[PDB]
DNA sequence: TTAAGTGGAGCTGGATGCTCTGT
DNA sequence: TCCAGCTCCACTTAA
RNA sequence: ACAGAG
């Protein structure tokens, strides 16, 4: 009757292979096409438009309005993508030094790579050895591009190939028609005289015709990169299974889901840049029909090269004065870099719960491995104790005390349910009788819980050790003054942190490895740190 | 509303005649002003068309059309000899072929 | 060359199968590889690699060269697999120029790659029994009489042969025999006194062993290069002007190379005897044509001489540029209108021109010309020059000069044609595959007619064939066949654009 | 020994660390966070999660410390238990039909 | 009429069953997961036949349950092509005859493979078989299911997987035949 | 621009005068060297014909019809040869004179435009399995119908 | 959240992560930074390497390769801030054995 | 005489400590 | 506010 | 954005 299906496919991450998309795998990923520019409808309903940004087919970023692709809330949706078409292509600002890198090696006429036939056999035998590391790859692109830039003629088509270099903000020049004081080459002597009709009406061609070279732009370097042979792609050191050279010039652009850019910041700086990119796809589209000059079309195109650059990195160097931004916005790079980025601010170190912070004060009547937790913090902090055969009589009494008397419990969770009955209400004498095995009682922090303890400038590993908690009626963290040497605490208005581990394995790694009785000596030179101090020596 | 860039560097010196807002996206297949030029006919152009479709049926039958071998047959039966696909096998000139290619 | 590898993925699948195209595409895509890694990087068994390599080394599609340590590497020819599309144009151009025997000689060579002369004269004479009747068999003399006339005109060339191991390196056997071309005996046919009769398929030692013959594809492309030039003159000036062009290129068949900007100069004293005598023309009127064809600024022909009366040359590379221009400007009119092709002819002539001069010189106003300028920079028919005043290269202080480049637009136009044919094959294979229920049902009603056609075939089997439910379904099978016949024919006619484009791209490359 | 195990004295800058460590997220978690990401996109560089700093990002337990070894449970188990004998399809009664 | 199917699987044993021999707890867990279900390409699994190899019982971090990879063999109802079976009828329909085979129920005798002297009913569900001398057009296929003997000619696998995000077709179908002389009801031959 | 509504009719009027004058040279067939010279038209000859036809009230000046015939060159329909003014009825350039003749195109139209792929405005967005695909295209299924 | 006014919660910073490595504490460093901050699961298509939803890869249009994965939410945010930049983080998932 | 490989000089882009507590 | 890479330009050897 | 505290 019913086909077998594997129930829970838990899998482990083996490797991450970075890459890029073709501009028509963006269409296969996204759900809608974004064409409109306005954020909300003009009426008092405050509803988002149907084919612009903040469309809720791409997700949701508030509790009130659900999503439209999956019909699920903010808590459950993984977010969904859209896309934007561009009327003219633009450089991706991240790969711009890689588009120049490909152009310095391939021929600018036949799109083959400027190498001799023997040199291709040398490097493609180097690329067959197993275990090729990422350092060995980045050195090889240096060795290959240095061999291409020593040649000026192609071994396959024979056309001349000059230097390829940057000539301003997001502009690429190719000096095909270089001249010297020597005998003039025949192919450059044709270019300097074929300007005949332009000199007839325009006088200023004559001083400027010597400075005319081939100016590359995303209409042309897109068309060159489609004609690179696939045999000559790994000599550009691009893995052709993760990306192609045609993908470095964007012509279509994914927009992020709405949970990447929440609706109350009102709108995010990424949404406001996506408005200006949609708006410039109508400014260019109108000027191509209403007959603007070539001086205006290029300027509009440049604005679109700038607005897709500031959308990615809003800290460029060579922005012109008439096109510099007035205020500072976040691109994607600024919300990845720095101390307040993702990697340092939200990934390597992040805010945790089941933690406290109080002024400290001394107490020598405790042991060297105990700490005195105030009762106001011991009622808030909870450890989820599972019900089994050894602790059922204890946890029934800790449920019967309830959330207000100290050896008590704040929550209770059924066996195969994910919903926590808040134990302040109901009759706790009934919920204590119904404790089955496998239920979780979230008891308060009691005497004997392994708890971490931390003074904040943490210079060595003994700045955070684990103690055994004891509840006492005042309002400070308290410990024996022999422990004041590793933390470098001094009781002059000092705040230390606390962390209650929430797992049995997190307990046992904290007790065996991180206890005070197992960290008496410093790991630096083997000298004891937990020892006596003033008035215990005197 | 005002943007980050200057509109006056983009254009719009009068301050009016801004482009309209696209409400619905353009269709997948925008209609064409011009049509395909019709094909060339004649007694030469049609015989090549007749010869082309004969080459598909021919080269699919020749033994150079190396089909994929069958597998995962379930049981054996006496009707295998009645279902044996017979076809003559071509053998190359191994003097022209390299030594590493003998079966 | 993503369009080339996509199109070669279809031509290997239709003509050779599926477990050969995985070997065939991988050799085009990556490069020359030894044999052990092709089984690794693709995943087939090592025996199926040897089957797929012996079918690709047969049809002259992959080569092999010995390298260091005696390994053999296989290198595919991407240009050769695309010439499998021009097979019906090859079998027809040997039907116009040669007899129907010679039509079948080229056909057995293109369908087996390499054959001996003794094998092809047997197989053609066997297949010509169907074309004849009434006691007349086909004999091996008149087949070979057509065969040796081909080798005189170089349409069939000898393959590169095996080396003589008794003369060069006797002893240990090499892994690969390292074949080599011999210029002298490419067309020096072996003599065959052995005759016989073609068997009529009744169904009830070799002196040129090793001498394999193959089709010379470079000869046809020299021949097709003529008709592109000859029929161009036939449209411009005159048919008598065209036969003179036809006369000179036929004389230039054996005496020049296939890549020469200027052919051998022929004097007008010997063109006159070379022309067919049906043209009532004098020597002086012959000198009138040669001085008015020299007056053409298209320079199909030139003077290039003074001795021997009227010395004249006919141009080869410059004649292709006049055709590739007409190839490139025929698509600008049909895609963007006649008024847009006025600009594409304007900016081509005046080599660097701006917006204001185009609207003046072509009498097309603003906002209608500028739309026809801007839809061509996005389609890469036309480029800007961008002469700056400052090294800042700011857009508000510079001049944008429009420019049409023939070479960059011809390589672009060729790349569209490869994808254009691959889309036609994909549409045909889509409608063929989705009617696999219709075609097999129409096959089973014909199999009752095909099987038991004469032996015990009663007359009461002709009414149960249309009786099946395929009777209203014949509307779709006729709608099928009118679709397949149009897409196959459009697949052939795009190759006319490829040859006019690829010859111009090939001839402009110095290949140093 | 960490500075001099690649034959050359390497700093503890971002320049010496770019030549020693191979993990991409370890490089991008320290300095020049943008450029390593576009370089790994360009080269198509794949990245294992074997390093310590990207085990912390991806949420899998790290390899040093208590993650170096694997634990087995000592259950009462009999590997390779006595197999059930087939009765019909044994090999001695079913010699094939074809020659 | 069955085949053994050799499979591999990773089985979670929760820690309250560490009192019991692991060879017994695996066999109970694999029968709770594979019984009465049609695996896609191989058919309908009845029960576990035996365990053939039992690898190590790891304990992963974040859990106390022992995971072990199990090699085993499972008995599967999967009749080969052109096999002769015996079974009862479920009923009749204009689409065909529904044949019940004990545990299994989806066996369609198509009207194109019925015995030829009757091919269509008189706007009635119950199918007939017209013999000339005796029982013309009334020899009926009873819905109570007297035993027939049929010959399987076609089997089909439809992939019952979700098409689309989350928030009943028959997966293992079988087409028999009756037109051969000697097939049919056990009374007739 | 002068007028798009005005020069649009001269394109089909001036070409017919270069066609019939080339047609009568084709019907002459006396001497093919002289038949070529019989096809050339004087720039002053073609100008005095169009103003005789009576199209507009405004006078068609010779300096304008000298430039409207260049659009017949740019449409690829006629040629232009400049000869010396050794003898002429006008010889409007000092020492020079122009001559026009109607010609044919070089080739029949290419095979790319006969397929619908060469004319497609969304050619770059078409792939094998996505939304825009040859297996479900409108531009072929229209073209396959007629 | 951040501070005492917002019922914030304290910060295992960059330096306190370095102390827990020195003890060799692996599961405690897992519990602090995954289990008790931002634990989350995603549907991953093991064929194309991209993120899917609800057991449905919209890229491949299938349900035969989707799989669950235990990931911190700030990395799922990273795996969607990188695709908008066109730096695609393609995954390959093996079994957890 | 000049082709070319390598020094020295200027330009460019990157980075600069950990937390809470309030306005 | 300080410091590695990248690129431009004279300066010998060698033919 | 500023001031504090250790
Ligand atoms: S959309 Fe269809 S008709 Fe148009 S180019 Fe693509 S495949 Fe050809
Ligand atoms: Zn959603
Ligand atoms: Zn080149
Ligand atoms: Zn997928």
């Amino acid at each position: 009757k019913e086909q077998f299906r594997e129930t829970d496919v838990a899998k482990k991450i083996s490797h991450i292979c970075f890459g890029m998309k073709s501009p028509e795998e963006m269409r296969q990923q996204a759900h809608i096409q974004v064409v409109s520019k306005n954020l909300y409808s003009q009426d008092n309903q405050h509803a988002p438009l149907l084919y612009g940004v903040l469309d809720h087919r791409m997700g949701t970023s508030e509790k009130d309005r659900p999503c439209e692709t999956c019909g699920k809330n903010l808590a459950d949706c993984l977010g969904h993508y859209g896309y934007i078409d561009l009327e003219l292509p633009c450089f991706h600002v991240g790969y711009f030094r890689a588009v120049i890198g490909i152009l310095q090696m391939i021929c600018k006429t036949c799109c083959h790579i400027m190498l001799s036939q023997e040199e291709k056999k040398q490097f493609l035998d180097y690329l067959k050895r197993p275990g090729l590391t990422y350092l060995q790859k980045r050195g090889l692109k240096k060795k290959i591009s240095d061999k291409c830039r020593k040649k000026n003629i192609c071994h396959h088509c024979g056309a001349f190939n000059g230097t390829v270099k940057k000539c301003g903000l997001l502009k690429i020049i190719h000096e095909k028609y270089k001249t010297n004081k020597k005998v003039v080459d025949p192919i450059v002597s044709n270019f300097l005289q074929s300007f005949e009709t332009a000199i007839e009406h325009n006088k200023e061609v004559e001083p400027l015709l010597g400075r005319a070279q081939e100016n590359l732009n995303p209409l042309v370097v897109l068309n060159l990169f489609k004609r690179i042979p696939a045999e000559d792609v790994p000599l550009l050191l691009m893995n052709p299974e993760a990306g192609k050279p045609s993908d470095l010039i964007l012509t279509r652009l994914l927009v992020p889901p709405l949970c990447i850019r929440p609706s109350v910041v009102n709108e995010d700086d990424l949404t406001m840049k996506l408005t200006e990119i949609i708006f410039l796809n109508d400014v260019i589209k109108k000027h191509r029909i209403s007959g603007a000059k070539t001086q205006m079309i290029m300027e509009d195109w440049d604005f679109l090269q700038l607005q897709c650059a500031l959308y990615i990195n809003s800290e460029l160097s060579g922005i012109p004065l008439n096109m510099a931004p007035k205020k500072w916005t976040r691109g994607f790079v600024q919300r990845l870099k720095g101390k307040q980025g993702r990697f340092r601010g939200n990934l390597s170190g992040k805010r945790v719960d089941f933690s406290g912070r109080t002024v400290i004060s001394p107490d020598p009547n405790l042991r060297i491995d105990e700490v005195a937790v105030p009762v106001h913090v011991a009622k808030i902090l909870t450890f989820p104790e599972k019900v089994n055969k050894a602790n059922i009589n204890f946890l029934r009494k800790l449920v019967q005390n309830g959330p207000e008397v100290h050896p008590g419990a704040n929550f209770i969770q059924q066996r195969h349910t994910q919903m926590k009955r808040f134990l302040k209400y109901g009759n706790r004498e009934k919920m204590a009788q119904e404790l089955k095995y496998g239920d979780i009682v979230e008891r308060h922090l009691i005497d004997g819980d392994v708890v971490l303890f931390n003074r904040q400038p943490s210079l060595h590993k003994l700045s955070i050790m684990a103690h055994l908690a004891r509840v006492k009626p005042h309002r400070t963290f308290r410990f024996n003054e022999c422990v004041c040497t590793p933390y470098n605490a001094d009781f002059d208005g000092d705040e230390m942190n606390l962390h209650l581990p929430q797992t049995e394995e997190a307990k046992a790694e904290a007790l065996v490895l991180m206890g005070t009785k197992a960290n008496l000596v410093t790991p630096r030179n083997g000298e004891p740190l937990i020892a006596a101090i003033q008035d215990f020596l005197t | 509303a005002a943007y980050t860039f200057n509109i006056e560097a983009v254009g719009f010196s009068k301050g009016e005649k801004l482009p309209d807002v696209v409400l619905k996206p353009p269709p997948l297949f925008p209609d064409t002003d011009y049509k395909p030029v019709p094909l060339k006919t004649g007694e030469g152009e049609e015989y090549m068309l007749a010869l082309k479709q004969e080459l598909r049926e021919t080269m699919k039958r020749m033994p150079y059309f190396i089909e994929t071998p069958e597998e995962r047959q379930d049981i054996e039966r006496y009707s295998k000899r009645y279902m044996k696909v017979y076809k003559e096998e071509w053998i190359p000139d191994w003097r022209r072929l390299p030594r590493e290619m003998m079966p | 060359t993503q369009a080339e590898i996509k199109l070669c993925s279809l031509l290997l699948q239709e003509h050779f199968g599926e477990i050969v195209e995985k070997i065939g595409v991988h050799l085009i895509r990556t490069g020359s590889q030894p044999l052990r890694v092709i089984a690794h990087d693709t995943g087939t068994s090592l025996d199926q690699v040897k089957k797929a390599l012996c079918v690709l080394v047969q049809h002259n599609l992959v080569s092999y060269q010995v390298h260091k340590r005696g390994v053999v590497e296989y290198e595919a020819q991407c240009s050769r697999v695309l010439r499998m599309l021009r097979y019906p144009r090859y079998i027809y151009t040997t039907k116009t120029l040669y007899s129907d025997t010679g039509e079948l000689i080229v056909e057995e060579l293109l369908l087996n790659g390499k054959l001996t002369m003794s094998a092809v004269v047997k197989k053609v004479a066997d297949r010509l029994t169907e074309t004849m009747e009434d006691g007349k068999t086909m004999d091996y003399a008149e087949v070979s009489n057509t065969f040796v006339r081909l080798a005189d005109t170089h349409f069939v060339q000898r393959c590169p042969s095996v080396p003589t191991t008794e003369n060069s390196d006797p002893g240990p056997p090499p892994p690969a025999p390292t074949l080599v071309i011999n210029e002298k005996d490419m067309y020096l046919v072996p003599k065959l006194s052995l005759i016989g009769k073609g068997k009529r398929r009744r169904s009830s030692p070799i002196p040129d062993d090793g001498i394999y013959w193959q089709a010379n594809l470079d000869r046809f492309h020299q021949h097709f290069r003529d008709q592109a030039i000859v029929s161009a003159v036939a449209n411009r000036m005159d048919q008598t002007s065209s036969e003179i062009v036809r006369t000179m290129l036929r004389m230039s068949e054996i005496t020049t190379s296939s890549s020469a900007p200027f052919t051998q100069p022929l004097s007008s004293n010997e063109i006159f005897r070379s022309l067919p005598v049906g043209y009532n023309i004098s020597k002086q009127v012959l000198d009138q044509y040669l001085t008015l064809l020299a007056d053409d600024p298209l320079e199909f022909v030139g003077k290039s001489g003074d001795s021997g009366g009227g010395m004249y040359v006919i141009n080869l590379h410059k004649a292709l540029a006049s055709l590739a221009t007409a190839t490139l400007e025929s698509v600008v009119q049909e895609r963007f209108g006649s008024r847009c092709a006025r600009i594409f002819r304007l900016v081509l002539q005046k080599k660097h021109i701006e917006q204001k001069q185009v609207e003046d010189f072509a009498m097309i106003p603003a906002k209608e010309a500028k739309d026809m300028l801007y839809k061509m920079l996005s389609e890469n028919f036309m480029s800007l020059q961008e002469i700056p005043k400052t090294p800042d290269h700011a857009p508000s202080r510079t001049f944008y000069l429009y420019t049409v480049n023939i070479l960059s637009a011809a390589r672009m136009l060729l790349h569209r044609c490869y994808k254009s044919i691959a889309n036609l094959i994909e549409r045909r294979q889509f409608e063929t595959k989705e009617n696999k229920r219709l075609l097999e049902k129409s096959q089973r009603v014909e199999a009752i007619i095909a099987s038991m056609q004469a032996t015990g075939a009663e007359e009461a089997q002709l009414q149960e064939i249309e009786e099946m439910i395929t009777a209203p379904e014949r509307q779709q099978l006729e709608t099928l066949k009118r679709n397949v016949n149009k897409l196959d024919a459009s697949e052939i006619q795009v190759d006319e654009t490829i040859f006019l484009l690829e010859s111009y791209i090939e001839c402009t490359m110095k290949r140093q | 020994d960490l500075m001099t195990y690649k034959g050359e004295v390497l700093g503890i800058t971002r320049f010496g660390l770019a030549k020693m460590k191979e993990s991409v997220l370890m490089l991008a978690s320290f300095e020049k966070t943008a450029d390593h990401l576009f370089d790994a996109a360009y080269f198509g560089q794949k990245d294992s999660v074997c390093g310590v700093s990207e085990c912390i990002i991806m949420g899998i337990p790290m390899n040093i410390g208590t993650g170096l070894f694997k634990l087995l449970h000592k259950a009462d188990r009999d590997p390779n238990p006595p197999k059930r004998p087939l009765i019909f399809d044994t090999n001695e009664f079913h010699i094939p039909l074809v020659t | 009429m069955f085949v053994l199917v050799e499979m591999v699987d990773t089985v979670r044993i929760p820690p309250w069953q560490f009192e019991r021999k692991l060879n017994d707890s695996i066999a109970e867990e694999l029968n709770k997961k594979l019984a009465n279900k049609v695996v896609y390409n191989v058919g309908l699994c009845i029960c576990l036949f035996d365990i053939t190899k039992l690898e190590d019982a790891y304990v992963f971090p974040g859990d106390g349950a022992s995971h072990t990879k199990v090699h085993f063999r499972c008995v599967v109802f999967h009749p080969f092509l052109d096999e002769i079976l015996i079974g009862k009828i479920k009923g009749c329909s204009p689409e065909g005859v529904h044949v019940s085979l004990g545990f299994f129920d989806d066996i369609l005798i198509p009207p194109e493979s019925l015995q030829q002297p009757a091919k269509f009913d008189e706007a009635e569900q119950v199918w007939v078989w017209e013999y000339e001398t005796e029982e013309g057009a009334h020899d009926l296929y009873m819905d109570t299911g007297e035993e027939i003997r049929f010959r399987v000619v076609d089997e089909s696998f439809v992939d019952t997987s979700p098409t689309g995000p989350s928030s009943k077709e028959a997966p293992y179908t079988l087409v028999g035949s009756i037109s051969e002389p000697g097939l049919g009801l056990l009374s007739w031959w | 621009d002068f007028e798009s509504e005005f020069v649009e009719v001269l394109n089909q009027q001036c070409f017919k005068f270069l066609q019939s004058k080339a047609e009568t040279a084709r019907e002459s067939k006396q001497n093919p060297m002289i038949q070529r010279n019989s096809s050339f038209a004087s720039s002053h000859e073609v100008w005095k014909y169009i103003c005789e036809l009576g199209i507009s009230k405004v006078e068609l000046s010779m300096e304008d019809i000298e430039t409207i015939l260049n659009t017949l060159i740019y449409d690829g329909k006629v040629e232009m040869t400049i000869i010396a003014a050794k003898e002429g009825t006008v010889g409007s350039v000092d020492g020079h004179m122009k001559l026009y003749r109607a010609v044919n195109p070089i080739i029949p139209p290419t095979g790319l435009v006969r397929a619908p792929c060469g004319l497609c405005p969304v050619f770059d967005d078409c792939h094998e399995g996505g939304e825009i695909s040859p297996s479900n295209c409108i531009y072929m299924t229209e073209w396959l119908e007629f | 959240t951040e501070g005492r006014s917002r019922d914030g919660g304290l910060r295992l910073g960059e330096m306190e992560r370095d102390c827990l490595i020195g003890y060799g504490a692996s599961m405690l460093l897992l519990e602090r930074l995954m289990i008790s901050s931002d634990a989350f699961e995603v549907d991953v298509c093991g064929q194309c390497g991209l993120l899917g939803y609800s057991g449905w890869c919209h890229y491949c249009k299938s349900s035969c390769h989707v799989s669950s994965l235990r990931i911190p939410y700030a990395c799922k945010l990273l795996f969607q801030e990188l695709q908008s930049m066109n730096i695609i983080p393609r995954l390959k998932l093996s079994k957890y054995n």
